């Protein structure tokens, strides 16, 4: 019994309804009249949360904006009046027979207005320096869409060697995206230069939001 | 009604570990109890099930290495793991899947050879010559730790927090966390609290 869902939903406007499809290779409708399909939610950095079970029973705590309908083989999770906090990955699954099987999950995409990244660069801490290490960090927070590049310039030169980037999931309250960029290097190398620039080229303005020290 | 997994931890390849699960409001002996697991990559993986009649089911992936059992009197569910493999690393859940599914908070099982290490916390504060004042961006850099499971807290009251996923570098994990507040309150002590149980460590650094 394989359950299949798409990896991403179409972008949804806050306040409007979202639909998440799911399909099973076998009918989940049991002779007792119950359809053994359940949905759970996985938010950024939290434990899975049951949403709906037996096709149309809400789990306590789950607001009635959530609902599920479908035949025995094709189902739809519906979320009306989508709120920013609804972001996350929705999984369908079946508990009709062994072995238990699960969908691959559908990430709810929330659409919103373009936003610029609030950049903030930081030089190696004194502590890290006393330990011989020297990493320069700069954040590019609360931007939209999640598309961006980031570029480092050491003393006016392009350095992409020891750079590591990390992106967060869509914010559950802001619907924006944030990213972290860290250029790690030896203290000896760090002192070998004086200027460090953090460049953030977002798909807006055409002009990069640079920051350096 | 609550299910509580326990017994997870760091174990060397080829090693063995026994997970247990207690419950409140659920009588294990009456259902098909199961164990499932999820690798951070996401998507649950069935690990084992045991029927009310005591029949055990296992997918090929663990077929002869894992043993699910149940103590009907003490109402405890067990998962005896052996010949542990790297691919077994994950968060393991105890679950009553029939009807309304119930599962625990989960227990982490790390199959590695690497030595566990506490995290090095470095404060990220505005240096000399930077746009500050109206809302400033502060943060803490956490690098040099192993058991990934690590949590950062800012005064226990943050809404403008941004915890970035940890990236593995040279065997060690590194993650950062940023916060933002107006300068009007800036001189009111900002402190980040990094917890890392797998090391029994908790580091706190007040920025500037």
């Amino acid at each position: 019994a394989a359950l299949t869902q798409s990896p991403v939903s179409n972008p949804v406007t806050l306040g409007t309804s979202a639909s998440i499809s799911c399909r099973s290779t076998k009918s989940l409708l049991h002779s007792n009249g119950i359809t053994y399909l359940y949905w759970y939610l996985q938010k950024p950095g939290q434990s899975p949360q049951l949403l709906i079970y037996q096709m149309s029973n809400l789990a306590s705590g789950v607001p009635n904006r959530f609902s599920s309908s479908g035949s025995g083989t094709d189902f739809t999770l519906r979320i009306n009046t989508v709120e920013a906090e609804d972001v996350g990955v929705y999984y369908c699954a079946q508990n009709l027979e062994l072995p238990p099987t699960f969908g691959a999950g559908t990430k709810l995409e929330l659409k919103r207005a373009d936003a610029a990244p609030t950049v903030s660069i930081f030089p190696p801490s004194s502590e890290q320096l006393t330990s011989g290490g020297a990493s320069v960090v700069c954040f590019l927070n609360n931007f939209y869409p999640k598309d961006i590049n980031v570029k480092w310039k050491i003393d006016g030169s392009e350095r992409q060697n020891g750079v590591l980037n990390s992106w967060t999931d869509q914010d559950s309250k802001d619907s924006t995206y944030s990213m972290s960029s860290t250029l790690t290097l030896t203290k000896d190398e760090y002192e070998r230069h004086n200027g460090y620039t953090c460049e953030a080229t977002h798909k807006t303005s055409t002009s990069p939001i640079v920051k350096s020290f | 009604a609550a299910l509580l997994e326990s017994g997870g931890g760091l174990v060397k390849p080829g090693g063995s570990l026994k997970l247990s699960c207690t419950a409140s409001g659920i009588t294990f002996s009456r259902y098909i109890m199961s164990w499932v697991r999820q690798i951070p990559e996401k998507r649950l993986e069935w690990v084992a099930s045991i029927s009310s009649g005591g029949i055990t089911y296992y997918p090929d992936s663990v077929a002869g290495r894992f043993t699910i059992s149940r103590d009907n009197v003490r109402n405890i569910l067990y998962l005896q793991m052996s010949s542990l493999r790297s691919e077994d690393t994950a968060l393991y859940y105890c679950a009553r899947g029939q009807g309304r599914p119930y599962w625990g908070q989960g227990t982490l099982v790390t199959v590695s050879a690497a030595k566990t290490t506490p995290p090095s916390v470095y404060p990220a504060a505005p240096g000399c010559g930077d746009t500050t004042g109206s809302s400033v961006t502060l943060g803490c850099l956490v690098k040099g730790y192993f058991p990934e499971s690590v949590t950062v807290t800012w005064n226990s009251g943050g809404s403008s927090v941004h915890t970035f996923p940890a990236l593995l570098q040279s065997g060690l994990y590194t993650m950062s966390s940023s916060v933002t507040v107006p300068s009007s309150t800036w001189p009111s002590t900002v402190t980040c609290s990094v917890a890392h149980p797998a090391s029994g460590t908790t580091v706190d650094k007040k920025l500037e």
